[PDB]
């Protein structure tokens, strides 16, 4: 019983391990970037050129 | 050298190179000829006052629009207006400057054919070019897309635009405008 057991466990333990410690290759990608804002700063243009 | 933004409309003519903020000739497309007799000898009296000088003596004429809505009826009439616009009001021969005309939507083709015709042959243009008065004041507004509703004098025309391609499918022309608010 205990060598049954033991198997189970044991196969499934590498196969915990892949799907688990694998993740910790990169997590960081949930941080999302600048998406900075202008406060009124970016306003230095006239209606001169438009399609460039 | 500078390019000639003429815009023909209907009502008024609005001229001027181009890279500018404001026309610089704007006058009433009006010809009128004298209807009553004449007595003074000599007083140089002329057989035809066309745009802004016919608006003066308005009393003792018949002033007629040679453009009707949009399209061009009197195709004499308008020869002598653009030829009047060339030379006196802007002073700048047409053998050494391009044109750009403007032209309402959904107009008979013949009335562009003969436009661009005349400007090949008898003003002798170096080349020019035709656009939809929609489009232009899509561009002075600065925007690239959004549904501009033209209420000229001649004719109402509402363009709609996105992205920068006009949807041909949606254009939705109506004769009513300022001259039959007049009327
Ligand atoms: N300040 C104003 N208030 C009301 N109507 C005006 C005014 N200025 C012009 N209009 C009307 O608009 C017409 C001129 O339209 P315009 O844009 O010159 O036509 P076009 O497209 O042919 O150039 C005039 O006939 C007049 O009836
Ligand atoms: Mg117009």
């Amino acid at each position: 019983l205990g060598t049954r057991a033991k198997e189970s466990l044991d196969l499934r333990a590498h196969l915990k391990q892949v799907k688990k410690e694998d993740i910790e290759k990169e997590n960081r990608e949930v941080g999302d970037w600048r998406k900075n804002i202008d406060a009124l700063s970016g306003m230095e243009g006239r209606k001169k050129k438009f399609e460039g | 050298t500078t390019a000639l933004v003429c815009d023909n409309g209907s009502g008024l003519v609005k001229a001027g190179f181009a890279g500018d903020d404001a026309p610089r000739a704007v006058f009433p497309s009006i010809v009128g000829r004298p209807r009553h007799q004449g007595v003074m000898v000599g007083m140089g009296q002329k057989d035809s006052y066309v745009g802004d000088e016919a608006q003066s003596k308005r009393g003792i004429l018949t002033l007629k629009y040679p453009i009707e809505h949009g399209i061009i009826t009197n195709w004499d009439d308008m020869e002598k207006i653009w030829h009047h616009t060339f030379y006196n009001e802007l002073r700048v021969a047409p053998e050494e400057h391009p044109t750009l005309l403007t032209e309402a939507p959904l107009n008979p083709k013949a009335n562009r054919e003969k436009m661009t015709q005349i400007m090949f042959e008898t003003f002798n243009v170096p080349a020019m070019y035709v656009a939809i008065q929609a489009v232009l004041s899509l561009y002075a507004s600065g925007r690239t897309t959004g549904i501009v509703l033209d209420s000229g004098d001649g004719v109402t025309h509402n363009v709609p635009i996105y992205e920068g391609y006009a949807l041909p499918h949606a254009i939705m022309r109506l004769d009513l405008a300022g001259r039959d608010l007049t009327d």
